[PDB]
Protein backbone atom coordinates (compact mmCIF):
# COMPACT_ATOMS: atom_id res chain seq x y z
CA UNK A 1 0.00 0.00 0.00
CA UNK A 2 2.97 2.29 0.56
CA UNK A 3 5.01 4.01 -2.10
CA UNK A 4 8.31 4.56 -3.06
CA UNK A 5 9.85 5.76 -6.87
CA UNK A 6 12.66 3.03 -6.64
CA UNK A 7 12.16 -0.17 -8.32
CA UNK A 8 12.25 -3.39 -6.48
CA UNK A 9 10.13 -6.39 -6.49
CA UNK A 10 7.39 -8.36 -4.84
CA UNK A 11 7.91 -9.47 -1.70
CA UNK A 12 5.17 -12.13 -2.28
CA UNK A 13 5.68 -13.53 -5.66
CA UNK A 14 9.49 -12.58 -5.92
CA UNK A 15 10.81 -12.04 -9.42
CA UNK A 16 8.02 -9.87 -10.49
CA UNK A 17 8.39 -6.19 -11.01
CA UNK A 18 6.41 -3.93 -8.00
CA UNK A 19 3.01 -2.46 -9.85
CA UNK A 20 3.54 1.15 -10.89
CA UNK A 21 1.62 3.31 -8.39
CA UNK A 22 -0.17 4.71 -11.39
CA UNK A 23 -1.75 1.61 -12.60
CA UNK A 24 -5.52 0.83 -12.61
CA UNK A 25 -5.01 -2.17 -10.39
CA UNK A 26 -2.82 -0.70 -7.96
CA UNK A 27 -4.76 2.30 -7.66
CA UNK A 28 -7.43 -0.05 -6.59
CA UNK A 29 -5.57 -1.58 -4.28
CA UNK A 30 -4.73 1.74 -2.61
CA UNK A 31 -8.68 2.59 -2.67
CA UNK A 32 -9.88 -0.95 -2.13
CA UNK A 33 -7.43 -0.82 1.07
CA UNK A 34 -8.78 2.21 3.00
CA UNK A 35 -12.11 1.59 1.86
CA UNK A 36 -11.97 -2.07 3.83
CA UNK A 37 -10.43 -0.36 7.02
CA UNK A 38 -11.95 2.74 6.80
CA UNK A 39 -14.44 3.23 10.49
CA UNK A 40 -17.33 5.03 12.14
CA UNK A 41 -16.46 6.35 15.06
CA UNK A 42 -20.53 6.85 16.22
CA UNK A 43 -20.66 7.87 20.13
CA UNK A 44 -18.45 5.72 22.23
CA UNK A 45 -19.21 3.49 19.59
CA UNK A 46 -16.54 1.99 15.99
CA UNK A 47 -18.42 0.95 13.21
CA UNK A 48 -17.83 -0.65 9.86
CA UNK A 49 -19.14 0.65 6.81
CA UNK A 50 -21.71 -2.04 5.29
CA UNK A 51 -22.23 -3.77 2.28
CA UNK A 52 -24.34 -1.09 0.46
CA UNK A 53 -22.73 1.97 1.90
CA UNK A 54 -18.80 0.51 0.54
CA UNK A 55 -21.31 0.33 -2.82
CA UNK A 56 -22.48 4.45 -2.77
CA UNK A 57 -18.56 4.71 -2.55
CA UNK A 58 -17.11 1.91 -4.71
CA UNK A 59 -17.51 3.60 -8.07
CA UNK A 60 -17.34 7.15 -6.96
CA UNK A 61 -13.33 7.99 -7.06
CA UNK A 62 -13.55 6.74 -10.53
CA UNK A 63 -16.42 9.24 -11.62
CA UNK A 64 -15.60 12.72 -9.89
CA UNK A 65 -12.25 13.91 -9.48
CA UNK A 66 -11.65 13.48 -5.95
CA UNK A 67 -13.27 11.67 -2.93
CA UNK A 68 -13.33 14.44 -0.22
CA UNK A 69 -15.02 12.78 2.88
CA UNK A 70 -17.60 15.59 3.01
CA UNK A 71 -18.17 14.30 -0.16
CA UNK A 72 -18.35 10.79 1.22
CA UNK A 73 -20.34 12.28 4.39
CA UNK A 74 -23.37 13.63 2.12
CA UNK A 75 -22.81 10.41 -0.27
CA UNK A 76 -23.62 7.71 2.93
CA UNK A 77 -26.24 10.14 4.69
CA UNK A 78 -24.00 10.33 7.59
CA UNK A 79 -25.32 12.24 10.60
CA UNK A 80 -23.36 15.04 12.27
CA UNK A 81 -23.55 12.39 14.77
CA UNK A 82 -20.99 9.94 13.61
CA UNK A 83 -17.59 10.68 12.18
CA UNK A 84 -14.88 9.61 10.59
CA UNK A 85 -11.73 7.62 12.36
CA UNK A 86 -8.34 8.22 11.36
CA UNK A 87 -9.21 11.79 9.86
CA UNK A 88 -7.58 14.31 12.11
CA UNK A 89 -7.95 20.45 11.18
CA UNK A 90 -9.90 23.17 10.40
CA UNK A 91 -11.08 21.18 7.70
CA UNK A 92 -10.35 18.12 7.13
CA UNK A 93 -13.55 16.22 5.70
CA UNK A 94 -11.83 18.33 2.66
CA UNK A 95 -9.18 15.58 2.67
CA UNK A 96 -8.98 13.82 -0.35
CA UNK A 97 -10.07 10.02 0.97
CA UNK A 98 -9.06 8.50 -2.81
CA UNK A 99 -8.04 10.17 -6.14
CA UNK A 100 -7.55 7.15 -8.91
CA UNK A 101 -5.16 10.06 -10.05
CA UNK A 102 -4.23 7.65 -13.31
CA UNK A 103 -7.15 6.99 -14.87
CA UNK A 104 -8.38 10.47 -14.51
CA UNK A 105 -4.69 11.54 -16.10
CA UNK A 106 -4.93 9.49 -18.92
CA UNK A 107 -9.14 10.63 -19.51
CA UNK A 108 -8.03 14.17 -19.39
CA UNK A 109 -5.22 13.77 -21.48
CA UNK A 110 -7.30 11.67 -23.81
CA UNK A 111 -10.65 14.23 -23.73
CA UNK A 112 -7.67 17.21 -24.32
CA UNK A 113 -6.41 16.35 -27.65
CA UNK A 114 -9.80 16.02 -28.23
CA UNK A 115 -10.08 12.14 -28.85
CA UNK A 116 -12.59 11.56 -26.17
CA UNK A 117 -15.62 12.97 -24.25
CA UNK A 118 -16.10 15.05 -21.38
CA UNK A 119 -18.13 12.71 -18.46
CA UNK A 120 -17.75 9.68 -20.34
CA UNK A 121 -16.43 6.32 -19.60
CA UNK A 122 -12.68 5.73 -20.15
CA UNK A 123 -13.34 3.10 -22.45
CA UNK A 124 -10.06 1.36 -21.99
CA UNK A 125 -8.82 -2.18 -21.02
CA UNK A 126 -7.58 -2.67 -17.67
CA UNK A 127 -4.25 -4.28 -18.14
CA UNK A 128 -3.53 -1.34 -21.13
CA UNK A 129 -4.64 1.39 -18.74
CA UNK A 130 -1.78 -0.32 -16.68
CA UNK A 131 0.66 -1.14 -18.99
CA UNK A 132 0.21 2.36 -19.84
CA UNK A 133 1.03 3.62 -16.37
CA UNK A 134 3.91 1.04 -16.46
CA UNK A 135 5.73 2.19 -19.13
CA UNK A 136 4.99 6.14 -18.12
CA UNK A 137 6.66 4.81 -15.04
CA UNK A 138 9.63 3.08 -16.56
CA UNK A 139 10.49 5.01 -19.35
CA UNK A 140 10.27 8.77 -19.63
CA UNK A 141 11.85 8.85 -23.13
CA UNK A 142 9.24 9.19 -26.23
CA UNK A 143 11.08 6.88 -27.97
CA UNK A 144 11.54 4.26 -25.15
CA UNK A 145 7.96 5.05 -23.90
CA UNK A 146 6.42 4.36 -27.44
CA UNK A 147 8.56 1.21 -27.84
CA UNK A 148 7.08 -0.78 -25.10
CA UNK A 149 3.20 0.33 -26.11
CA UNK A 150 4.48 -1.56 -29.06
CA UNK A 151 1.28 -0.73 -30.95
CA UNK A 152 -1.06 -2.37 -27.98
CA UNK A 153 -2.95 1.38 -27.98
CA UNK A 154 -4.18 3.40 -31.12
CA UNK A 155 -1.23 6.17 -32.54
CA UNK A 156 -3.65 8.79 -31.42
CA UNK A 157 -4.49 8.20 -28.10
CA UNK A 158 -0.24 7.45 -27.48
CA UNK A 159 0.36 10.74 -28.40
CA UNK A 160 -2.01 12.43 -26.10
CA UNK A 161 -0.77 10.57 -23.29
CA UNK A 162 3.22 11.40 -24.52
CA UNK A 163 1.93 14.97 -24.20
CA UNK A 164 0.02 15.60 -20.61
CA UNK A 165 0.71 12.59 -18.67
CA UNK A 166 3.95 11.66 -16.16
CA UNK A 167 3.91 9.35 -13.46
CA UNK A 168 6.33 7.64 -10.79
CA UNK A 169 6.13 5.63 -7.86
CA UNK A 170 5.54 1.89 -7.30
CA UNK A 171 3.59 -0.11 -4.71
CA UNK A 172 5.32 -3.24 -2.73
CA UNK A 173 3.22 -5.66 -4.89
CA UNK A 174 3.42 -6.96 -7.94
CA UNK A 175 1.32 -6.13 -10.31
CA UNK A 176 0.40 -10.32 -10.89
CA UNK A 177 0.17 -10.29 -6.87
CA UNK A 178 -1.94 -7.78 -6.82
CA UNK A 179 -4.42 -9.90 -10.10
CA UNK A 180 -5.30 -12.53 -7.80
CA UNK A 181 -5.38 -10.05 -4.43
CA UNK A 182 -8.20 -7.23 -5.73
CA UNK A 183 -10.88 -9.53 -6.47
CA UNK A 184 -11.01 -10.96 -2.95
CA UNK A 185 -10.74 -7.56 -1.87
CA UNK A 186 -13.87 -6.88 -3.66
CA UNK A 187 -15.79 -9.22 -1.58
CA UNK A 188 -15.00 -7.17 1.49
CA UNK A 189 -11.85 -9.34 2.37
CA UNK A 190 -9.09 -7.32 3.75
CA UNK A 191 -5.34 -7.21 2.52
CA UNK A 192 -4.42 -8.29 6.13
CA UNK A 193 -6.53 -11.74 5.13
CA UNK A 194 -6.57 -12.09 1.72
CA UNK A 195 -2.60 -11.74 1.26
CA UNK A 196 -2.36 -14.83 3.76
CA UNK A 197 -5.03 -16.75 1.70
CA UNK A 198 -3.78 -16.26 -1.66
CA UNK A 199 -0.20 -16.61 -0.74
CA UNK A 200 0.45 -17.16 3.03
CA UNK B 1 28.10 -0.71 -16.96
CA UNK B 2 26.76 1.66 -19.08
CA UNK B 3 23.40 3.50 -17.92
CA UNK B 4 20.71 4.41 -20.47
CA UNK B 5 17.35 5.67 -20.23
CA UNK B 6 16.29 2.01 -20.66
CA UNK B 7 19.15 0.34 -18.59
CA UNK B 8 17.63 3.33 -16.09
CA UNK B 9 14.73 1.69 -13.52
CA UNK B 10 16.41 -1.61 -14.58
CA UNK B 11 19.68 -0.50 -12.39
CA UNK B 12 18.08 1.94 -9.90
CA UNK B 13 16.56 -0.46 -7.72
CA UNK B 14 16.90 -0.66 -3.80
CA UNK B 15 18.23 -4.01 -4.48
CA UNK B 16 21.26 -2.16 -6.03
CA UNK B 17 21.01 0.34 -3.02
CA UNK B 18 21.17 -2.09 -0.67
CA UNK B 19 24.65 -2.87 -2.32
CA UNK B 20 25.89 0.20 -1.10
CA UNK B 21 25.23 -0.21 2.41
CA UNK B 22 28.61 -1.79 2.53
CA UNK B 23 30.93 1.25 2.10
CA UNK B 24 31.82 3.70 4.61
CA UNK B 25 29.53 6.36 5.74
CA UNK B 26 32.08 8.95 3.82
CA UNK B 27 32.24 6.99 0.78
CA UNK B 28 28.30 5.23 1.15
CA UNK B 29 26.46 8.50 1.32
CA UNK B 30 27.84 10.56 -0.89
CA UNK B 31 27.42 7.53 -3.41
CA UNK B 32 23.42 7.43 -2.17
CA UNK B 33 23.23 11.21 -2.83
CA UNK B 34 23.78 10.85 -6.26
CA UNK B 35 21.63 7.56 -6.37
CA UNK B 36 18.81 9.42 -5.14
CA UNK B 37 19.21 12.46 -6.86
CA UNK B 38 18.91 10.73 -10.17
CA UNK B 39 15.93 8.77 -9.42
CA UNK B 40 13.98 11.68 -8.45
CA UNK B 41 15.34 13.87 -11.43
CA UNK B 42 14.39 10.60 -14.15
CA UNK B 43 10.91 10.26 -12.12
CA UNK B 44 9.86 14.03 -12.89
CA UNK B 45 11.63 13.66 -16.22
CA UNK B 46 8.11 14.54 -18.10
CA UNK B 47 6.27 16.33 -15.07
CA UNK B 48 6.89 19.38 -17.81
CA UNK B 49 4.41 17.73 -20.31
CA UNK B 50 2.09 18.02 -17.43
CA UNK B 51 2.33 22.12 -17.14
CA UNK B 52 0.80 23.66 -19.59
CA UNK B 53 3.03 27.62 -19.41
CA UNK B 54 5.77 25.38 -21.41
CA UNK B 55 5.42 24.62 -25.07
CA UNK B 56 5.21 20.70 -26.21
CA UNK B 57 8.13 21.32 -27.97
CA UNK B 58 9.91 22.97 -25.03
CA UNK B 59 8.85 20.34 -22.87
CA UNK B 60 10.37 17.36 -24.99
CA UNK B 61 13.26 20.29 -24.64
CA UNK B 62 13.58 19.78 -20.80
CA UNK B 63 12.71 15.80 -21.07
CA UNK B 64 16.37 15.01 -22.78
CA UNK B 65 18.06 17.57 -20.59
CA UNK B 66 16.90 15.71 -17.24
CA UNK B 67 17.11 11.98 -18.25
CA UNK B 68 20.39 12.92 -19.80
CA UNK B 69 21.28 14.64 -16.57
CA UNK B 70 19.62 11.68 -14.54
CA UNK B 71 21.41 8.16 -16.31
CA UNK B 72 25.08 11.33 -16.15
CA UNK B 73 24.13 10.76 -11.92
CA UNK B 74 23.62 7.24 -11.69
CA UNK B 75 26.32 6.01 -13.79
CA UNK B 76 28.80 8.53 -11.33
CA UNK B 77 27.18 6.81 -8.61
CA UNK B 78 27.45 3.23 -10.15
CA UNK B 79 31.41 4.11 -11.40
CA UNK B 80 31.72 5.43 -7.97
CA UNK B 81 30.97 2.35 -5.97
CA UNK B 82 32.51 -0.10 -8.49
CA UNK B 83 36.04 1.79 -7.60
CA UNK B 84 35.25 1.33 -3.98
CA UNK B 85 34.59 -2.07 -4.60
CA UNK B 86 31.04 -3.12 -4.48
CA UNK B 87 29.95 -4.72 -7.95
CA UNK B 88 26.33 -4.90 -9.71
Amino acid sequence: DAVQKMLGHCTFEPAEPKAAKNTYTAERFIWLTKLNNLRILEQGSERPLTDTERATLMDEPYRKSKLTYAQARKLLGLEDTAFFKGLRKDNAEASTLMEMKAYHAISRALEKEGLKDKKSPLNLSPELQDEIGTAFSLFKTDEDITGRLKDRIQPEILEALLKHISFDKFVQISLKALRRIVPLMEQGKRYDEACAEIYG
Amino acid sequence: MKITSSNFATIATSENFAKLSVLPKNHREPIKGLFKSAVEQFSSARDFFKNENYSKELAEKFNKEAVNEAVEKLQKAIDLAEKQGIQF
